[PDB]
RNA sequence: GCAUCGGUUCUGGCGGGGGGAUAAAGGCCCAGGGAAUGUGGCUCCUCCGGGAGUGUUAUAGCCCUGGGUGUAAUACCCUCG
RNA sequence: GCCAGAACGCGACGAUACUACCCGCACGUUGUAGACGUAUAAGAAUAGGCUCCGGCCUCGUAUCCUAGCAGGCGAUUCCUCCGCCGGCCUCGAAGUGGCCGUCGGUAAUUCGCGUAUUGCAAUUUAGACACGCGCGGGAUCAAAUCCUUUGCAGACGACUUAG
């Protein structure tokens, strides 16, 4: 859907034997904080022996892009489930924000590999600071010198309610 | 279960509707393809059948067993009294087929053709073409030469209307038969000029056909009233002890 | 993966003329004129330099870009053919029964026709009509040669294939019966 | 002189009744207004009055022409079709006929 | 939208089913339609698929009697378009029959329907929908390899009317010359203030 | 060996190319992201032509013949504004056919009934003298 | 049929308030540090458009960190009419 | 090639007594899947076109027509546009348009009389296709069936003939 970045802090309930337990922090992409907490408890149940009944949430915040008007390249590490077994990938994207990379990755994996939202794990998202660390060949072509291309055969827009035009259209906009 | 022993079907499904002709005189459906390099000529005739007889002749067939030997063959005789031309018709091509747009007749018509247009000729007034005849000798037939120019201008195929002389046969019938034969020739103008020049004149069959030529015959077969399947299609009869 | 820009160039020698209109190419030079229609492929033609023609495809897929070189090589073959022509050679191969042929001259039209007799000792007379613009000759340089010449490679080669395909052996082991007519060398009229 | 026409109404067409997929309700009708595409433009004709004119056989009170009166209730869909309510439901043979859109309740 | 007395659509370059859906909707709405040059429509996909589809259509026939009840396979391009439109209309009711009575279909441009303006529906043009490089066929050719007999008569007839329209175009070009020179000569000479008054009003 | 080819030629999408959005706005391309989206903005003193900074899909834009020369890639709003005023893009666009036609279009939707009657009468006044000249030339032939 | 009201309901516009990094960005100014899909120069080849190399703001500009203009504006959520 | 021919698919021609037919207008009992400016002719390409050879093309959001008692009566003004007829050319896919002439009407500019009362809305009863009638002009004076007969035909009808 339409996602945004959160940070969430959890804690085991303090007890007389172990007062002041440790604090854990993760970054979760979720449409809202109600499912952000659910994803926090889901990921934490696979790493530590803490549940929601025996845990608590300390703080939830929203992380916003520092420079949302600058173009940059991103790289995604992830896990998924196939029809038999699990696999690892590494993809790359070119855009202006971190959140849209996760939205595009979800749509891309859902289209090319038929992977739903239930069976996707995000390992790490990193912005490629240089230009010579781009690996995949479908992004290297977008950073070539003096990029320019025409747009042949693009259909003009005609109102969908105005039927019966009076002359043949043209595709030379 | 399947059929025990195989056998072909009885009769043919090509001639499936096995009914009486809609019209008594046989009807021709197709004519030879036109070629504009031969001179104008007719391509059909019509006559009455006299009978059959036997002939004897010698054979010229190299490599055969009966080569240069006498053979006996059966033949049929067709009476062919001369024909009379009465008129001409022109057709045009449309995205729906062929269609006729004009027709012109001769000045004088015989009582044989006039008998054909009536069902009770004896008590009629015989006014068939009385008003039609008077357009001749009026502005020198300008209407007629206008329609002839129309045929010379808009038409692609031309046929001619002719009839038989039933008065020269021993038949009791007095009403003649008329039909059209298309003229295949160099050009439409030549076709129309040749057809028009033959008005109310006789034409003999020797000008149309000639000896040892391969021709076609169209007619209506002999009729039988009402028959069973055994004679109509030719099926096997059931055993002698069959009931009903 | 959609490719933004793929381009190639074709040089043109200072002897002939070429004109393209609505994806219809006209090439004319010292040895004649040819026409070809390429309206089924989306290509953009341009004049790169004084004697170089450029053509390209934008936002094409791998399958679409694959066809780009095909027009380039066809146009280059036409350019060569209109200035130097084409020439194919053929040989007759028989073991016992000689095969005799008769390439009679023009039959009231530009087309030539070739008559083949006594193939594997057969009395069939087989008739072949050559494409227009192709000249067939019996060589005088030495024995057992058939000479094909012309302006267009497509017509010369197809006509040769017609000659090759018409001499076939049936109901026999073709590894033993090697009778037939086959092509042995292809080249230009000049040099 | 003065060859121009005389028109002070907008022409419309009678499309169908209000229906699901297998059930129809003759209570309200559907009208296609000329020149309207979106519901923002269709908002202008809310509350206006519509008329349906037809020819009868007999002479009754100085005329042979009858009328059925009604008014527009609310828009329908995204294509500018509108709903209407009449004093009597339409004769159900006029699926494709034309109606007149007046301009009486102005502003 | 607009309501005309009758509208004539030139069939060249429109997809069969996309044109037939618009036509069936206009017919049920109340418009009158006349479709011209039905031999120039298009079908998406390579020709062999259409031929196999038509052969599969041709294989259907009533078993006990082929003269009644059986699907009659019309062979004309206009009848193919008519079947396509008839499949989108409830033709078994009085309303459907009345809707179908407002439609006329022809091959070519008949003498009643030339000397007229031919409309275009922009939602069915091939050049705005299909991918360049894809394959398509022609309904006229498909009818040719299924038994249509009047392909050459219409093909030969059409250049005559195109030559007549060429002469009419020459007359129209000559006619434009007087109006074009007239506006330039008249506007300068006479009007002192109607010029900028019309310009300020947008005319 | 002169060669003449008459083939199409579109307008190139480089940096400095100015687009025209649907709602009468102009924007200059400063960065290309994909073949469907670009980063563009236009600083204009006129509030009708000004647009904010952001990404615009290429399916919602039209390519105008104006191009800003030597615009550095990824420049900020200050530098784009400096080149915009130095090149005079706003003044350059005013005499184009698209702007004049759009203005002549917009002036028509705002006409009072009295102005419609007046423009009809003035149109008849011009038509009367137009037909005299048309008849005069037609008679001369 | 119109004007003034009562109940239910659909659909437009305007004036404000609160919250988050007391939004994030962004404009102008100050201080420091860098690089290339290297600006202007310089060298070579190509005159045939131009290309190759050197090198950190000059006759273009970009990135990172801190501060002022700020209790800035705007987006989102909530809220008084 | 060949067989049947839609009994609600189509064309050409012959003769048509009973106002059966044709022409002119006079009203209107009566009918219609539904007028209210029912106004717009190139062809061809869509990775190219149009042209006045100067230029023009995303856009029919266009062009023409559009005032006056449902549109009167006169004048100053103006040679435009519209309509009925007549004569010559042209049009065959299901046959149409052009030119010339007579006649009738006519705000491009500016004026003089009359509009009320339908009473604060109630379709603006107005178009063109057929059809039934009434007049006054022109032309025309026919067939089919039953019946007797024939046998190239046949259960009876039907079919090929003759009177
Ligand atoms: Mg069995
Ligand atoms: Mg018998
Ligand atoms: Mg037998
Ligand atoms: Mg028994
Ligand atoms: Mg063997
Ligand atoms: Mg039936
Ligand atoms: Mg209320
Ligand atoms: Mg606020
Ligand atoms: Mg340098
Ligand atoms: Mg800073
Ligand atoms: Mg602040
Ligand atoms: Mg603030
Ligand atoms: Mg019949
Ligand atoms: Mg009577
Ligand atoms: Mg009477
Ligand atoms: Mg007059």
């Amino acid at each position: 859907g339409r996602l945004q970045e959160y940070q969430v802090i959890g804690r085991h309930l303090p007890t007389e034997a172990n007062p002041n337990p440790a604090l854990y922090r993760m970054r979760i992409f979720a449409p809202n904080e109600v499912v952000a907490k659910s994803r926090f408890w889901y990921f934490l149940r696979g790493l530590k022996k803490v549940k929601k009944a025996t845990g608590e949430i300390v703080s939830v915040n929203v992380i916003s892009e520092k420079h949302p008007l600058k173009v940059k390249n991103f790289g995604i590490w992830l896990r998924y489930d196939s029809r038999s077994g699990t696999h690892n990938m590494y993809k790359e994207y070119r855009e202006t924000s971190r959140v849209a990379a996760v939205e595009a990755m979800y749509a891309d994996m859902a289209a090319r590999h038929r992977a739903r939202f239930r069976s996707i794990h995000i390992l790490k998202v990193v912005e490629l600071e240089k230009t010579e660390d781009v690996k995949r060949p479908y992004i290297k072509q977008l950073v070539a010198k003096n990029l320019s291309f025409p747009l042949p055969h693009r259909v003009p827009k005609i109102s969908t309610k105005k039927i019966f035009s009076a002359k043949r259209p043209s595709t030379f906009s | 279960s399947h059929r025990k022993y195989e056998a072909p079907r009885h009769g043919s499904l090509a001639f499936l509707p096995r009914k009486r002709a809609a019209r008594h005189r046989g009807r021709v459906k197709s004519f030879p393809k036109d070629d504009p390099k031969k001179p104008v000529h007719l391509t059909a005739a019509m006559g009455y059948k006299a009978g059959m007889t036997t002939i004897v002749r010698d054979l010229d067939r190299p490599g055969a067993k009966a080569h240069k030997k006498e053979v006996v063959e059966a033949v049929t005789i067709i009476d062919c009294p001369p024909m009379v031309v009465v008129g001409l018709v022109g057709y045009i091509e449309t995205p729906r087929g062929l269609r006729s747009l004009t027709t012109v007749w001769a000045e004088h018509l015989s009582d044989e053709v006039k008998r054909r247009f009536y069902k009770n000729w004896y008590k009629s007034k015989k006014k068939a073409f009385t008003k039609y005849a008077k357009k001749y000798a009026e502005n020198n037939g300008a209407s007629i030469t206008r329609e002839l120019e129309r045929i010379k201008k808009y038409c692609t195929v031309v046929r001619v209307l002719a009839h038989t002389q039933i008065r020269k046969t021993p038949l009791k019938q007095k009403k003649a038969h008329l039909m059209e034969i298309q003229i295949n020739g160099g050009s439409v103008a030549d076709k129309v000029e040749f057809g028009r020049s033959l008005f109310e004149k006789p034409v003999t069959i020797d000008t149309i056909f000639e000896k040892d030529e391969m021709i076609d015959v169209i007619a209506v077969t002999k009729g039988h009233g009402f028959v069973g399947v055994t004679a109509r299609w030719g099926t096997k009869k059931l055993p002698r002890k069959t009931h009903k | 993966m959609r490719y933004i820009h793929s381009e190639e160039t074709i040089p043109v020698p200072e002897n002939l003329k070429v004109s393209i209109k609505s994806r219809l190419v006209t090439v004319e030079g010292p040895r004649g004129k040819l026409q070809k229609d390429l309206s089924h492929i989306a290509v953009n033609f341009s004049v790169v330099k004084k004697g170089v023609i450029g053509l390209e495809i934008h936002h094409g897929s791998r399958k679409d870009v694959a066809a780009l070189r095909t027009v380039r090589t066809i146009i280059n073959n036409m350019i060569i053919g209109v200035t130097k022509g084409f020439k194919y050679k053929m040989r007759y191969v028989y073991a016992h029964f000689p095969i005799n042929v008769n390439v009679e001259k023009n039959a009231e039209t530009g087309c030539y026709e070739v008559e083949i007799r006594n193939f594997i000792g057969e009395k069939i007379v087989r008739k072949v009509v050559m494409a227009p613009g192709v000249e067939v000759e019996i060589s005088k340089a030495q024995k057992d040669e058939l000479i094909l010449s012309g302006n267009s490679l497509e017509a010369v080669s197809q006509s040769a294939a017609d000659i090759q395909q018409i001499c076939k052996v049936r109901n026999k082991d073709i590894r033993k019966f090697l009778d037939g007519i086959y092509v042995s060398e292809k080249g230009n009229i000049v040099e | 002189p003065s060859e121009a026409g005389h028109r002070l109404y907008v022409k419309g067409r009678h499309l169908s009744y209000q229906r699901g997929r297998r059930n129809t309700h003759p209570k309200t009708s559907l009208i296609k207004i000329e020149g309207v595409d979106d519901t923002a433009a269709a908002n202008f004709y809310l509350g206006k009055r519509v008329a349906y004119v037809y020819r009868a056989q007999k002479e009754v009170r100085g005329t042979k022409i009858r009328v059925i009166w009604g008014k527009i209730t609310r828009p329908h869909g995204n294509s500018g079709v509108v709903r209407a309510k009449f004093t009597h439901p339409l004769p159900a043979r006029s699926f494709g006929a034309s109606v007149r859109i007046m301009l009486y309740p102005s502003s | 939208s607009s309501f005309e007395s009758v509208v004539v659509i030139d069939g060249k370059g429109h997809l069969l089913g996309r044109l037939a859906s618009i036509v069936a909707k206009q017919l049920l709405s109340g418009q009158k339609i006349v479709v011209v040059r039905c031999e120039a429509l298009n079908i998406s996909g390579e020709f062999f698929r259409a031929k196999l589809k038509y052969h599969a259509y041709l294989r259907k026939m009533t078993r006990y009697n082929p003269t009644r009840g059986g699907p009659f396979h019309f062979r004309a391009p206009s009848r193919i378009f008519y079947k396509a439109v008839r499949g989108m209309i409830p033709h078994k009711t009085a309303r459907g029959a009345a809707a179908l009575e407002r439609l006329k279909v022809f091959e070519g441009v008949p003498p009643p329907y030339d000397k007229k303006k031919k409309m275009v529906v922009p939602q069915a043009l091939r050049v705005l929908r299909l991918q360049p490089g894809r394959k398509y066929c022609t309904v006229g050719r498909l009818s040719h390899e299924v038994g249509w007999k009047y392909q050459d008569v219409v093909a030969r007839l059409e250049e005559r009317r195109k030559a007549k329209g060429a002469a009419y175009y020459e007359r129209k070009k000559l006619a434009a010359r007087q109006l074009s020179e007239a506006k330039k000569a008249a506007a300068a000479k006479v009007d002192p203030k109607v010029s900028e008054a019309l310009a300020a009003y947008g005319y | 060996a002169e060669i003449n080819v008459e083939a199409t030629s579109w307008r190139r999408v480089e940096v400095g190319r100015v687009l025209k959005l649907e709602n009468g706005s102009l924007a200059a391309i400063v960065e290309i992201i994909d073949h469907k989206r670009v980063l563009a903005d236009g600083p204009s003193s006129d509030p009708k032509l000004a647009t904010p900074r952001g990404i615009v899909p290429l399916s919602r834009a039209l390519l105008t013949p104006i191009v800003i020369p030597k615009l550095p890639r990824g420049a900020r709003t200050g530098a784009v504004k400096k080149a915009w005023e130095a090149y005079g893009v706003d003044a350059k666009w005013k005499e184009t056919n698209w702007a004049k036609k759009q203005l002549q279009q917009e002036r028509r939707q705002s006409l009072t009934d009295f102005d419609r009657f007046k423009v009809m009468r003035l149109k008849k006044q011009r038509r009367f003298e137009e037909r005299k000249a048309l008849a005069k030339i037609k008679a001369a032939a």
